[PDB]
């Protein structure tokens, strides 16, 4: 026997949090195919862009990676409901 | 006799052993539907017979005089694992136990010289004295030892880091925490020392087929040589004995 | 010293495998495959670099046996079949009249193996593990007796089948062992004190049969080869 | 006919790359020594040769 | 030096000065000066059309995350099944939600970084570090005990990093050519050119 | 250029031998003929490669004389 | 099969027709002048390497190797055949035993079997398993196995008249690496591996003699009884399907003893065509290749069978 680290939660529990993963997977294709679509015409309407200040683009990034959420995120937590 | 459904299919011409003038024996062969698999650096010596079902992984050791036929079940021998002279490692068809009938070979495991193993799992790092018989569904957990003239019985356990001994065997003492952290891989090491010794004084084609090339060449000289397409001849006995199958009546 | 002579053996070696190689360019050129053939490249009295085994000419030494590294072996000695004498690592030693039968392994081929040392008029039963050890003359070991390193047998000694030897376990003179721990049971009485010799003689004239047929074989091939 | 050999078709393989390189590199000899006629590559040679 | 018994480096004197002397006999510039419209959206003068003219880079990223969100969504429910509720309904808010507050806490940036920048008269680090405390605060308004110190600290170091790389990291190498001498050394022989090189045209995308 | 090119080639053909062998399992000294024919023909690739970069060079200064860099005789002399 | 237009290589691999061509009577002036200087270069290599030069030769064919004829004693088990004329002017010998198999006998060419030994039909002898009959006979039945680098041995009679010949019954199994000295086993025996059986043993059938266990001289071991140890001694009754197994035994390896045959006494030329057969099947694993769309090839021989 060894020493081991503590695992917080009950085993059926964080089972049961785990299985809340298999849900009905949709093909990544869907997405692609609108980020394709988008990114190619907001690339052109990017070069009419007005040129902002190198500290408002690092702050307007630094709001995008706060805001963006992962694809599995949504995928746990979606319910078909209202 | 001849084996119709054979893989590369059947045999044109069998020769029998009172006919034969030189020996042919093959130290890694075919058996059937079977292929023995061999890493780059596998030592087989050409006293070595190797048959069958058998996987042979990296740094594996085969020395003179070791049988290792896996013809009824498989056998596989694990990294840097060593067989040593006349030790013959057999596979069984099924086992008493009613686990896999599988020769299963841990890795740094060294079988000394006329071991008999067969359908036994031989855990990692351990060491089958001389002359020790491992029967079938016996099995040896990682770290122990088995002494010379020994015999494991059919179903029987070793357990990890002990020192067995005696026809029945017995608990004899404890392994020390040095011997079975370096002793036990330090002797496998050792014999892949002494076969990397022997495989780099092997030469890829040795010089041994030209007295058979002088026979053949007199054959061919004296018009004697005959020059058989074994393929066609495959194919026409296999059409042959389908069509005598067909018109049998019992 | 050393280094010179492993420098030669690596310049030989080189030549000698470039050689083989051109003659099977050759032989691929003429269309000619018969190199391809895997046939027992086994040899009776191999070598490990200049270690070779040093034999006599009354000896018998087996075609499928093989006597492997620096192995001396005295006169009317004899190497049965499939006998396995390896002296590589360790040189091995065989005294005259002493006998290695069939299925015998004799080596000194472990990293702590002292140099195996063999007396005269003893024979090695058929199955018998002996490993980095030292007989003294006039022994009889057993079919399947192991005889463990540093492990000393005195002279006049009969060793029974299936015992096995400890190592620095010295078995004395005029006695029977057996047992898997080797155990003193007798005093050799005076007739088995007696069969030694005649066991060892019996055994050279035997292997003077054998190497008799052995020349018949070696005929036989050479009307194929020639 | 060393690759060729491989696939037990020697000799046509060895016609057919023969053919095949020497059409190629016959043609950019050719194409060179046009240049040099209209002048556009060094035709010293050319020009003494056939007045 | 390399030895252990004077110092290391060198010394230049103050007192001497050394003339300037042009890298190359004609300059050809393929780098273009900036835009008016890039100084307008500098200017914060006004800190109400400050904020006006930079909101719409924080929308357009609320936006867009939103979207991404809304749509991950969007591709889970079954168009098989038809459903009870109303699909717009539920996505309209994420968007708008995450657009809205993205714009606030943009302008908060901007206004307190041209309110900050008025009141001191001089431009600073430390106006764009009292910004980005400012939204990070805002950030971690109801949030737990650790989120309080790490979100001002985060909004205030992104400030920190556009102005030192770039603001403070063009102008400091603005001398340095690369071909013919090295800035400093002139003195030493090497090939002078009568033109700089042009390795692109200026762009125009 | 490089004045040590042909011995860094014949060494690194010796690289090759001794590295293709030991990666098949095989040893240093294994197949004598790949040592003699590597080295050759990694010297001879070496050398090659040194006047390919001498070539490149010399066009870069004549390129750069044309355009109007002033180099010296000493200059000229730094690309042979 | 579908096509003869197989190039002439492809069909004999192991040995390409005569040249006929310009060029390939060149290639094969070539080839003769490199094998001639290529054994010129192995033996000044030979020189340096030393006493042995590493050379190597065929070895003889043990499994079906003869015994010194005794005129006194007549053989028993083997058969006796002359010698070729010049053997008989170089060593003198009339006579030669040799040993006695039947057709459907297995023999492996690592095996060496000597002078006396009968062996009988659907019987295997293994690998590293040495039978001398030289001073006295030996007789194996039928569907008998004796296995992996087994010992058989006998001795002379000698003035007490005890037989010292091995007998070895019917459905006997012989375990690997066991050494059987001049005994008798009786019918539906299995000998265990490393098992050790002295002089005078006779094991009476359907019994079972342990592994790495040694039986005493002049030890009978009774019917249906197991005998386990070094000293062996009894332990337990053989259960009645114990017996069935015994036979499971004997007859699984005489189907293995088929295989194994089957195998070994292919010729070289067989072998070769087989591997190249071996290896065609890879080559021919991908099933987008042209040719599969050109044919459909025979699976045992990869030979054009019929167009797809
Ligand atoms: C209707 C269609 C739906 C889409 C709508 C939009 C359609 C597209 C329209 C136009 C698209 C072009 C522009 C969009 C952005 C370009 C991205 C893209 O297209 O790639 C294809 C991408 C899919 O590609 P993929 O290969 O399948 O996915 C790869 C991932 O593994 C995906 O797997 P994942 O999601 O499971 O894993 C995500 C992973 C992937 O990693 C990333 O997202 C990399 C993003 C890093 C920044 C990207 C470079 C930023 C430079 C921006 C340049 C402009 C400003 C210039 C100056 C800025 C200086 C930096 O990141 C994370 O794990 C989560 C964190 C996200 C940011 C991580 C950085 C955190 C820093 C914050 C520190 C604070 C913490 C302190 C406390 C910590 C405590 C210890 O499609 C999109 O994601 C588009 C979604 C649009 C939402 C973006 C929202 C803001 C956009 C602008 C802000 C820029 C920041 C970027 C945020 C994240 C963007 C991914
Ligand atoms: C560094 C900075 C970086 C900057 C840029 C770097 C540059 C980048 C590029 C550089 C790339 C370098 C790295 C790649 C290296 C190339 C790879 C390589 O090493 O070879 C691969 C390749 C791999 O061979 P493999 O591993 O066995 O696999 C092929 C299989 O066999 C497959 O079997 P196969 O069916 O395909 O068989 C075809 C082939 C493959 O077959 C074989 O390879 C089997 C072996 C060939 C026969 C043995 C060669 C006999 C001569 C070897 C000398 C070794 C000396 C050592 C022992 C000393 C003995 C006294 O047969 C051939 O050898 C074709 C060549 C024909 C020549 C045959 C020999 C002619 C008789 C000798 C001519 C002259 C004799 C004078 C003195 C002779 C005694 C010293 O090696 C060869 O194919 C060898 C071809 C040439 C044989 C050596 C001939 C040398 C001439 C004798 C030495 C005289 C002095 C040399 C100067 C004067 C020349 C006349
Ligand atoms: C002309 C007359 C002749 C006179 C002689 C003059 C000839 C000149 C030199 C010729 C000598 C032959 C060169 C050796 C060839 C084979 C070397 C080798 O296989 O390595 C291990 C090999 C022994 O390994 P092994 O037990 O036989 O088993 C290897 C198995 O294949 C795989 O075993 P594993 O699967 O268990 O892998 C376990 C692995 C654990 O896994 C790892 O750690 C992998 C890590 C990735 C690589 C390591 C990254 C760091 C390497 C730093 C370089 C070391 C030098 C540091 C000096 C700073 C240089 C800037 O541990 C190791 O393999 C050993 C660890 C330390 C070795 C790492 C150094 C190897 C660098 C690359 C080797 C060259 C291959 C060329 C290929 C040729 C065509 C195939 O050699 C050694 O005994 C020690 C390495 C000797 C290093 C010398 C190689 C030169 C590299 C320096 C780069 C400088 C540029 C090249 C200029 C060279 C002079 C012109
Ligand atoms: C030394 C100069 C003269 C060399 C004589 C050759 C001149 C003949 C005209 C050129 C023909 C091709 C040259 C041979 C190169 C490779 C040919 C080849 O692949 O060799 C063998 C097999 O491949 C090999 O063995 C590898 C050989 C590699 C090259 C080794 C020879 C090196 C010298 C030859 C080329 C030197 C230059 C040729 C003239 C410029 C071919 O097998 P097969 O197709 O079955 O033909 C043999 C005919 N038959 C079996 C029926 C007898
Ligand atoms: C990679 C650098 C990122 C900084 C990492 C610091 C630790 C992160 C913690 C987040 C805290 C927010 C970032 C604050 C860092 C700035 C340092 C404060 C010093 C300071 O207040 O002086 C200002 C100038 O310093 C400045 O603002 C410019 C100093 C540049 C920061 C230090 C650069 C080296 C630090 C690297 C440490 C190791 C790297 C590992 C992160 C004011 O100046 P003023 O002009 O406004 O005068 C005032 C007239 N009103």
């Amino acid at each position: 026997d060894e020493p081991k680290h503590q695992i917080p939660g009950n085993a059926l529990d964080n089972w049961a949090f785990l299985r809340t993963y298999a849900k009905p997977l949709p093909d990544m294709i869907h997405y692609y195919y609108y980020v394709y679509l988008f990114g190619f015409f907001f690339v052109y309407k990017v070069a009419d862009f007005p040129e902002y200040s190198p500290r408002v683009l690092v702050m307007a990034a630094l709001i995008g990676s706060l805001f963006y959420v992962r694809r599995d995120w949504v995928h746990r937590e979606f319910k078909d409901s209202p | 006799v001849n084996f119709y459904d054979a893989p590369n299919g059947p045999a044109v011409e069998q020769v029998k052993i009172e006919d034969e003038w030189y020996n042919r024996q093959r130290t890694e062969f075919n058996i059937l539907n079977k292929q023995p698999s061999k890493a780059d650096d596998v030592f087989i010596a050409p006293n070595a017979v190797v048959c069958g079902d058998v996987d042979l992984y990296q740094k594996v050791s085969i020395f003179f005089g070791a049988v290792v036929r896996g013809d009824l079940n498989t056998i596989r021998i694990g990294e840097n694992s060593t067989i040593l002279d006349k030790a013959v490692v057999h596979a069984a068809s099924t086992s008493p136990t009613g686990l896999n009938a599988a020769t299963i070979i841990g890795s740094n495991v060294t079988v000394e010289p006329h071991a008999v193993l067969r359908s036994c799992r031989i855990g990692d790092n351990c060491i089958v004295g001389a002359r020790s018989v491992v029967c079938e569904g016996a099995i040896m957990h990682p770290e122990s030892v088995l002494a010379p003239g020994s015999v494991l019985a059919p179903g029987r356990q070793i357990p990890s880091g002990e020192l067995w001994a005696g026809s029945p065997a017995k608990f004899v003492r404890k392994l020390t925490y040095y011997e079975t952290s370096n002793v036990i891989r330090e002797s496998a090491e050792h014999y892949y020392d002494i076969a990397t010794g022997f495989r780099n004084e092997t030469f890829d084609h040795g010089s041994a087929w030209r007295d058979a090339e002088a026979y053949r060449q007199k054959l061919v000289d004296y018009k004697e040589y005959n020059w058989v397409n074994y393929r066609e001849q495959k194919y026409v006995m296999r059409l042959q004995r389908d069509a005598a199958e067909l018109e049998k009546l019992l | 010293a050393s280094f010179l002579k492993t420098i030669v053996w690596r310049c030989g070696f080189a030549i000698k495998e470039t050689g083989l190689a051109l003659e099977t360019l050759g032989c691929k050129l003429q269309g000619n495959y018969s190199f391809r053939e895997k046939c027992s490249r086994h040899t009776p009295l191999t070598q490990y670099q200049f270690k070779a085994p040093s034999v006599g000419e009354s000896t018998f030494v087996a075609p499928s046996a093989l006597v492997s590294g620096d192995v001396i072996i005295g006169e009317k000695s004899s190497v049965l079949y499939n006998a396995v004498v390896r002296g590589e690592f360790k040189s091995v030693t065989i005294g005259e009249g002493s006998t290695i039968s069939d299925n015998a392994y004799v080596g000194s081929s472990s990293e702590f193996s002292p140099e195996t040392v063999i007396g005269s008029n003893v024979s090695v039963g058929s199955g018998a593990v002996l490993k980095g050890c030292t007989v003294g003359n006039n022994v009889l070991i057993g079919n399947n007796v192991i005889i463990s390193e540093k492990a000393t047998v005195e002279d006049n000694t009969i060793l029974a089948p299936g015992s096995y030897v400890p190592e620095d376990v010295v078995v004395k003179s005029g006695e029977l062992w057996s047992g898997s721990p080797a155990q003193k049971l007798r005093n050799l009485d005076e007739k088995e004190l007696a069969l030694f010799n005649t066991l060892s003689v019996g055994a050279t004239e035997l292997a003077a049969d054998h190497a008799v047929i052995m020349k018949l074989l070696e005929l036989k091939q050479k009307e194929f080869i020639k | 006919y060393y690759l060729g050999a491989k696939g037990h078709t020697g000799k046509a393989s060895a016609y057919f790359t023969s053919f095949l390189a020497t059409k190629s590199i016959t043609l950019y000899h050719a194409y060179n020594s046009a240049d040099r006629l209209m002048g556009f590559k060094e035709n010293s040679r050319e020009v003494v040769k056939n007045v | 030096t390399f030895n252990y018994v004077i110092p290391y480096g060198g010394s230049s004197s103050y007192t001497i000065n050394n003339e300037p002397v042009k890298a190359e006999e004609v300059t050809v510039d393929f780098s273009k000066e900036p835009s008016a419209s890039s100084l307008k959206l500098a200017d914060k003068s006004d800190w109400i059309a400050y904020t006006f003219n930079n909101v719409p880079l924080m929308a357009t990223v609320g936006l867009l995350a939103g979207a991404h969100e809304a749509f991950l969504h969007y591709e889970r429910t079954p168009i098989y099944g038809k459903r009870t509720y109303n699909i717009i309904k539920k996505l309209a808010p994420i968007v708008i939600n995450k657009t809205a507050y993205a714009t606030l806490l943009g302008a908060i940036f901007c206004a307190t970084d041209a309110l900050y920048e008025n009141y001191s008269g001089k431009k600073s680090y430390t106006s764009g570090m009292v910004a980005g405390a400012a939204t990070g605060a805002v950030f971690a308004i109801g949030r737990p005990l650790p989120q309080p110190l790490v979100w001002p600290l985060v909004f205030a170091a992104a400030p920190v990093i556009a102005d030192l790389f770039g603001e403070v990291y063009p102008e400091s190498m603005k001398s340095a050519r690369g071909y013919g001498t090295p800035y400093g050394f002139e003195n030493l022989d090497d090939a002078v050119p009568t033109r700089n090189p042009i390795r692109r045209n200026p762009h125009h995308y | 250029g490089w004045e040590y090119a042909g011995t860094y080639g014949a060494l690194c053909g010796m690289v090759y031998a001794i590295g293709s062998n030991v990666i098949s399992g095989r040893a240093w000294f294994r197949r004598p003929w790949v040592h003699v024919t590597s080295v050759t023909l990694s010297y001879l690739g070496s050398k090659l490669l040194d006047e390919v970069q001498d070539t490149y060079y010399l066009e870069h200064l004549k390129r750069v004389e044309r355009k109007g860099l002033q180099v010296t005789e000493e200059h000229k002399k730094l690309f042979s | 099969s579908l096509l003869k237009n197989y190039p002439p290589s492809y069909l004999y691999p192991f040995r390409h027709p005569k040249p006929e061509g310009v060029i390939e009577k060149v290639l094969f002036n070539l080839g003769s002048l490199f094998r001639s200087a290529g054994q010129g270069m192995d033996e000044l290599g030979s020189l340096m390497l030393g006493n042995g030069g590493m050379q190597e030769s065929v070895g003889p064919n043990l499994a079906y190797a003869p015994v010194k004829y005794n005129p006194a004693a007549a053989p028993k088990a083997g058969i006796v055949a002359p010698i070729p004329a010049s053997a008989q002017r170089v060593l003198g010998v009339k006579e030669i035993v040799l040993p006695s198999k039947a057709e459907s006998t297995f023999i492996a060419p690592n095996a060496n079997v000597l002078g006396d030994v009968k062996i009988g039909a659907k019987s295997s002898i293994w690998y590293g398993a040495v039978l001398r009959g030289d001073v006295n006979s030996i007789e194996i039945g039928d569907n008998t196995n004796v296995q992996d680098n087994v010992t058989i041995h006998v001795a002379k009679h000698s003035i007490d008249g005890k037989l010292r010949n091995t007998v070895i019954g019917n459905n006997v199994t012989i375990g690997h690496c066991a050494t059987i000295h001049a005994c008798t086993i009786a019918d539906n025996v299995i000998i265990g591996m490393g098992a050790t059986v002295l002089d005078g043993v006779k094991v009476e059938s359907g019994s079972i003699v342990g592994a790495g266990s040694i039986v005493p001289p002049n030890t009978v071991i009774p019917a249906g009884q197991v005998w386990v140890g070094n000293p062996a001694k009894f332990i337990r009754n053989v259960l009645p399907e114990e017996n069935g197994f015994i036979a499971s035994s004997a007859n699984n390896y005489d189907l293995l003893g088929q295989q194994h045959k089957f195998e070994n006494s292919k010729v070289f030329e067989e072998m070769l065509v087989e591997e190249e057969i071996a290896k065609d099947r890879e080559l021919l694993e991908d099933k987008n290749l042209a040719v599969h769309q050109l044919y459909i090839f025979d699976p045992q021989t990869q030979l054009a069978a019929r167009p797809r």
